[PDB]
């Protein structure tokens, strides 16, 4: 019942305390999101947004919280939306 | 000695056997101090989060971490502050800080020669010392072993002037960052975390009642953000829970809400001292006495950002642990700390938030202070303010305290409700939002239905389904609301998306998704509302289920919109729905639908559904959509049939040669009963144009022609005029705003007018007109027989030697009533020439734009005489002009005249000095009807931007 | 003389209750219609309706506007002397430079008047006695530098990391900055104050090319696609093409230049002289220089539009004036106290920074 993340400096303080949160295939995330983390940091700061992926629950289901203003939020989950879709095909 | 040091912290900190382990979320933290960049290695660590969350308990599994091994290795020592458990008033030294801490003082005098370069500080909870800064300066203490206060000495600390080149670890709260984040260098962030959101769900999810009302009370609780997020803590959760098991089993005794934070404290509050008293009764006088104490104190504490309260600020209320103890038996104020002085801190910072708020609500029941001896931060007091005005629970406080309550803060909030809904130029839609949030959390009918009464226009942004209902909510009790708008950008985008949160599904039957009833619901609202005429979809991306469900909630009879706007918004999918509700609800008579491209299909049920005998639209905007030529066609074919169409616009898409000869033809003949016509910035041409208007020249319906940003020749003004000559025209205002008229051709024009009656508006903006042909305009408007209105010469090229013949245009006319001059260079002597005229007020004149026109501060004078006794002026223009001091003195001075009665002035009052701003608030004063604003075209008496919308 | 006297000037709503409840506690412990300003909502925009028109632009004419007013909606309230400002729209972040460091500000934060920065980056320590001077930000905003007086090189920022640390040197040892400057191609400029123009590499921190001109001509600096374009108390202006590494053009002006500035679409240059007139240049052409205005006093600071069709101004005589592109005719003025200084705008068009003594004002863009 505990998780760490860091937080860059430019994000502010204001904007992490209303994430929004969808539901996928666990399937999916490890191949969308992949291994690496220099490209989820360019995609983070690109978007001016910050998300975490968390696969601990037993089903097939993974859980996405992105943060950030409306706007931002809406292009990092069509993007995410965009490249599972690519991939499932 | 380190080994007695160690063993010594090792037997202090044992209290979490199953919590401390070698988690993956702590390599984390042990690697934090490492360089991530090859060239940075950062020396500060920054752990912030909600409160509930165990920050204090991860720096203790650090400490005894660092104690055993694997955690820290590098680091010889690491030492622990527990700030909140000591006082920061007495001055002491840093030496005496660690002697206490670390039970042998010999070690120190070694340890400070080699330890700076490898040593840790771990200081837990500076939160309360965010009110000890005097904010004025702090003097830096340079060295240990200095006799000063010790918060002097940790604002040292934080600034690596005391000990630098050692590593510091600060544990702090969200809101207490605001003050830390400058004082300290280049440090490292990491947000700490509770529990996720689906073990949060299935503890709610388990716990409530499900006695019918199940999901909608779900779903209330679960979405709500407010308390869905704080409710991260275990804690939390853990009174949430029992809360609702409470009231379950409290079936029928207990009224308050289940939906909103205050509903569920007061709950577990009021029950709590009702165990107490031996059979249901009042609370005794010192017991009132007791809870006052508490709440003042903790709204103290709140307004001074303090969460300790030490003793002697027990003794200033005097207040006594035993009599709290034994008033409440539920944990409220715990002790904390080891030493001789004694703190009390609250169990969690919402029950502070709850005191706090419930203070304002039993401040004027008596005169309580004969028995006392004496913007973040505030959201939560004030949302549980807002709350505990529900008249359940104020029943339950009469019958404690025994007198009607009713507190005096309630106006205070309906009054600044109500400040939001009077605006001057719109209302801002966040405070809105905000005032909806607000009310929702009271769930009374009186209070919100007397909060919304003086909206009438409301402008909303909805991303979130909360929003959605808490909207829907409160817009049931706006029985004044007349105009609305909405956005909603991307939250019913896409038709089919098909989850379920959990691993199994909340409820084993849905059939239908959470969003679908909640926008059905919202819609069936605004479909319900008598005095609302209007609806704006703002910039809404719409699927075509959700147009399905608008279109079908519209159709109802008891929908009176008589606007429905699209010129924004992408619902191409949905329009056989919106044909299918055209000729069904029958009080639709506006609808604009531009920039939406039109295929053959959709034009042609269009037209069949305009058609129908059922539908009563009479207005029809189709700019921006794309057309064909059997598009063309079947325009044509819909104006010579029977509609009750009377105004068509066609602006911005190109019209070609055949589609032109059908329209006029369409036109021409006598079955055609069309009033107004728009075609600016299409693709006439001369031809075109000669074509259009020998079509025209058989026409006896049209009133309104509009044919700005077109190419006109000399021939097509005279075939204008030859169609103008002839009796039963009835055509009223023409507009040729860009259209190139040159020579001849304004000679027509100045015949045409010198003897014509029923045309009485005449646009001729952004054209090559000059003093020449202005001779004739004037000399055409000085007879009797011309009954024009009003005259538009904005961006025509004008200079000074008109003047003269304007004044005399102005002395003699008896009907013109507008004359605007927008971009012509008179100057001032063409000014004072023009002022020698118009202080006689021979005229009816009521309206001089006179903006952009190079006015220097010479002319004042001459304006100032010619404003202070003229008092048929009413409204006048000068913005974009350079007024010196003096100037605008005098301009004041003749506008605090009692004879003129000029009601619209356009000034931009922001330009000007302290004196000219302090001597309009005082013409402001004078006269309560001037209005002084920039916006001076914004103003429509009449009909003027029939053309426009 | 002419004094203007501030007002609070936003006067939310939400303060207004915060406010309201605030008098009532103490009034009650003691025995013993108003008109609010529209907040920067999310710190991007304001969320208002346009003005109206009299008439409609054509087809074309979509993208083309110009300003109406100015509105002021926050002060920052920097401690010292202010000499430089930055706006980067896209990250939301405002740098107020003065002689002993940097503060950095966050547009998030709803506050009428600010007091607590985001950081406090000051040089001043490390040194026995050293001064800043102007400090430059890039167009991507993910980088920052700074020059000084006793300073051994321009220092270099990094605003992309989890981290705001000190990247680079950049040296240029004996030198006043005076002036800064970025390229596309990956390198820096700066123009010193005995006429030197140096160039450095940006990644791998070497000196690539030096120019020599005479005493104060490097005041000003403007880079383009190949040209560098200066000018100081000389009274002259010079351009130099980097491939041949030498002048290609010199023109006299009968007064000290004090600012330059190019247009982004069009191909001209703008020039503020210290008499109070300003002067077109044809950067292509270059046939002759044509006066369009003039003022009492003298001029710095100039700026073009993002769309290139107007610009503003602002000097020692306590106003802030916006002229027309096609010919020069004045729009507007906004008083202030004292000689303005310094001011800057974002990339979509929105905001407006301006700091005359100590503390920078954010003007609003109302069109």
């Amino acid at each position: 019942s505990l998780r760490l993340r860091t937080r860059p400096w430019w994000f502010p303080i204001q904007e992490v305390s209303n994430p929004l949160v969808l539901y996928m295939e666990a399937w999916v995330a490890e191949r969308v999101i992949g291994t690496d983390q220099a490209e989820i940091s360019e995609i983070e700061w690109m978007c001016q947004a910050l998300l975490t992926v968390d696969s601990v629950n037993s089903g097939n289901l993974a859980e996405i919280t992105i943060f950030g203003q409306p706007s931002a939020q809406t292009r990092m989950k069509n993007i995410l939306l965009n490249m599972a879709a690519w991939h499932k095909e | 000695d380190l080994q007695d040091y160690k063993a010594h912290v090792i037997a202090k900190f044992d209290t979490s056997v199953d919590l401390h382990y070698d988690s993956p979320e702590m390599k984390l933290l042990s690697d934090a101090f490492k360089p991530y960049q090859k060239t940075f290695q950062p020396h500060t660590i920054i752990l912030h989060g909600r409160p509930g969350v165990g920050k204090s308990a991860l720096a203790r599994s650090i400490v005894l971490g660092w104690a055993q091994g694997k955690l820290f290795q590098k680091m010889s020592f690491v030492i622990f502050f527990s700030v909140r458990e000591i006082k920061w008033t007495e001055k002491s030294s840093l030496a005496q800080l660690i002697a206490k801490e670390c039970p042998d003082s010999w070690d120190l005098v070694t340890k400070i020669m080699s330890q700076p370069e490898r040593l840790l500080f771990v200081i837990d909870g500076l939160d309360d010392m965010d009110s000890v800064l005097q904010h004025d300066d702090m003097t830096l203490s340079r060295d240990w072993k200095d006799e000063q206060p010790i918060y002097i000495l940790m604002y040292s600390l934080l600034r690596k002037a005391l000990l630098p080149q050692s590593f510091l670890i600060i544990t702090t709260r969200n809101t207490g960052l605001e003050k830390l984040k400058s004082m300290v260098v280049s440090p490292l962030y990491i947000l700490v975390e509770g529990l996720s959101a689906s073990r949060r769900s299935q503890l709610v999810l388990e716990n409530i009642s499900n006695e019918s009302d199940r999901i909608q009370v779900f779903h209330s609780l679960i979405e709500n953000h407010q308390l869905f997020d704080q409710c991260q803590a275990p804690s939390v959760c853990s009174l949430v829970c029992e809360a609702l098991q409470l009231q379950k089993k409290l079936g029928k005794r207990c009224t308050l809400p289940c939906q909103t934070l205050t509903g569920l404290y007061a709950t577990l509050v009021f029950h709590q001292l009702t165990l107490k008293r031996p059979s249901q009764s009042a609370l005794s006088q010192e017991e009132q006495i007791t809870l006052v104490g508490l709440c003042m104190m903790a709204a103290e504490g709140v307004w001074t950002m303090r969460s300790v309260f030490y003793d002697d600020d027990l003794k200033n209320y005097s207040l006594k642990e035993s009599e709290i103890l034994a008033l409440f038996h539920m944990n409220i104020l715990l002790q904390v700390g080891h030493n001789s002085e004694q703190c009390y801190v609250f169990s969690h910072l919402s029950l502070q938030d709850f005191f706090a708020a419930l203070y304002y609500v039993l401040e004027g029941l008596e005169e309580w202070n004969q028995h006392f001896c004496f913007d973040t931060r505030l959201l939560g007091m004030k949302r549980f303010l807002f709350g505990l005005m529900n008249k359940d629970i104020l029943k339950t406080l009469e019958v404690l305290f025994e007198y009607p309550v009713i507190p005096t803060v309630e106006q205070k909030l309906q009054h600044w409700v109500s400040l939001i809904a009077q605006q001057v130029n719109g209302t801002s839609p966040m405070d809105t939002l905000d005032a909806f949030y607000c009310l929702f959390e009271s769930q009374d009918e009186e209070f919100v239905g007397g909060a919304l009464k003086r909206f009438q226009e409301v402008w909303l942004l909805i991303n979130q389904k909360m929003d959605l209902k808490v909207s829907s909510y409160c817009l049931k009790h706006c029985q004044n609301l007349k105009a609305i708008r909405v956005d909603i950008r991307d939250l019913l985008s896409v038709d089919n998306t098909l989850e379920l949160c959990p691993v199994v599904t909340v409820q084993e039957t849905q059939c239908k998704p959470l969003l679908m009833e909640w926008w059905g619901n919202f819609c069936s609202v605004l479909g319900s509302l008598r005095n609302l005429k209007e609806l704006d979809l703002g910039d809404s991306i719409l699927s075509q289920r959700a147009m399905k469900i608008l279109c079908l909630e519209l159709r109802n009879q008891s929908c009176r919109i008589q606007k429905l706007t699209f010129k924004s918004a992408e619902v191409v999918s949905g329009l056989k729905h919106l044909w299918k509700l055209l000729f069904s609800n029958q009080n639709l008579k506006y609808l604009n639908l531009g920039n939406t491209p039109m295929k053959d299909d959709d034009m042609k049920l269009a037209c069949e559904a305009l058609k129908h005998p059922k539908c009563s639209v009479e207005t029809l905007r189709l700019d921006s959509c794309e057309l064909t030529i059997i598009g063309y066609e079947m325009i044509s074919t819909l104006l010579i049939s029977t509609t009750r169409l009377k105004c068509l616009s066609l602006a911005k898409n190109r019209v070609g040669v055949k589609s032109m000869i059908s329209l006029g033809n369409a036109l021409s003949s006598s079955m055609c009963l069309l009033q107004k016509l728009i075609l600016d910035n299409c693709g006439l041409t001369p031809a075109s144009c000669h074509l259009l208007v020998s079509a025209l020249f058989s026409n006896q319906n049209l009133t309104h022609l509009c044919l700005s940003n077109n190419s006109l020749g000399t021939e097509g003004v005279q075939q204008l005029c030859q169609f103008l000559r002839n009796p039963e025209c009835a055509l009223q205002r023409l507009i040729l705003n860009h259209c190139n008229i040159v020579d001849d051709a304004y000679g027509f024009l100045a015949m045409r007018l010198a003897n014509n009656t029923k045309l009485t508006h005449l646009s001729l903006t952004m054209n090559p007109v000059g003093d020449g042909a202005m001779k004739l305009l004037c000399e055409a408007l000085k007879e009797p027989t011309c009954y024009l209105q009003e005259l538009e010469l904005v961006d025509c090229q004008l200079t000074q030697n008109c003047c003269e013949d304007l004044a005399c245009m102005i002395t003699t006319t008896k009907h013109l009533k507008s004359l605007d001059l927008g971009n012509n260079a008179l100057g001032d002597k063409g000014v004072i020439t023009l002022c020698e005229g118009l202080k006689q007020s021979s005229s009816s004149l009521r309206r001089l734009g006179l903006g952009a026109c190079k006015l220097t501060s010479n002319c004042c004078e001459a304006l100032s005489l010619a404003i202070s006794c003229n008092p048929h002026l009413n409204s006048l223009n000068l913005v974009k002009n350079d007024f010196s001091t003096s100037g605008m003195l005098k301009l004041c001075s003749a506008f605090q005249c009692p004879v003129s009665n000029l009601g619209i002035i356009g000034l931009w009052k922001q330009e000007y000095y302290a004196r000219v701003r302090r001597q309009l608030e005082e013409v402001e004063f004078v006269k309560p009807h001037v209005v002084i604003d920039g916006d001076w075209y914004a103003s429509d008496e009449d009909d003027r931007n029939w053309w426009k919308n | 003389d002419p004094q203007p006297v501030w007002d609070a000037e936003p006067q939310f709503c939400q303060g207004f209750l915060i406010q309201g409840l605030w008098e009532l506690f103490m009034d009650s412990r003691q025995k013993n219609a108003d008109k609010f300003l529209k907040p920067l909502s999310w710190g991007s925009e304001v969320l208002e309706s346009s003005c109206n028109q009299p008439s409609t632009a054509l087809w074309q004419l979509e993208r083309f506007t110009v300003p109406q007013a100015l509105q002021k909606v926050r002060v920052l309230k920097h401690q010292e002397l202010l000499l430089v400002v930055a706006v980067s729209s896209f990250t939301r972040h405002v740098f107020t430079c003065s002689q002993s460091g940097i503060k950095v500000w966050n547009l998030v934060n709803q506050v009428a008047e600010d007091r607590d920065p985001e950081s406090h980056l000051k040089c001043s320590v490390q040194d026995n006695k050293v001064y800043l001077r102007t400090c430059l930000l890039s167009s991507n905003s993910r980088t920052l530098f700074a020059g000084g007086y006793n300073l051994p090189g321009v220092i270099v920022w990094d605003l992309a990391a989890p981290s705001l640390y000190e990247k680079c040197q950049l040296p240029c040892e004996g030198l006043s900055c005076q002036a800064l400057a970025n390229t596309k191609e990956n390198m820096a400029l700066a123009g010193f104050t005995d006429g030197t123009v140096r160039i450095w590499d940006l990644r791998t921190q070497e000196i690539v090319r030096n120019l020599k001109g005479p005493t104060n001509s490097a005041r000003n600096l403007v880079v383009k696609d190949d040209n560098i374009w200066t000018g100081g108390l000389d009274a002259c202006l010079r351009c130099w093409d980097l491939r041949m590494a030498k002048v290609s053009l010199e023109h006299l002006f009968q007064s000290q230049i004090m600012s330059l500035a190019h247009s982004p679409t069009e191909d001209w240059l703008l020039l503020g002289l210290a008499n109070g007139q300003h002067c077109l240049f044809n950067s292509r052409k270059r046939d002759q220089v044509l006066t369009v205005d003039t003022k009492d006093n003298t001029i710095l600071g100039l700026k073009f539009s993002p769309n290139g069709k107007w610009w503003a101004s602002v000097g020692m005589g306590n106003f802030i004036t916006v002229h027309s592109m096609p010919t020069g005719a004045k729009l507007f003025q906004v008083p202030e106290v004292g000689p303005v200084r310094c001011f800057d705008m974002t990339e979509n068009g929105r905001l407006i920074i301006t700091g005359s003594r100590d503390c920078a004002s954010v003007y609003h863009i109302k069109y």
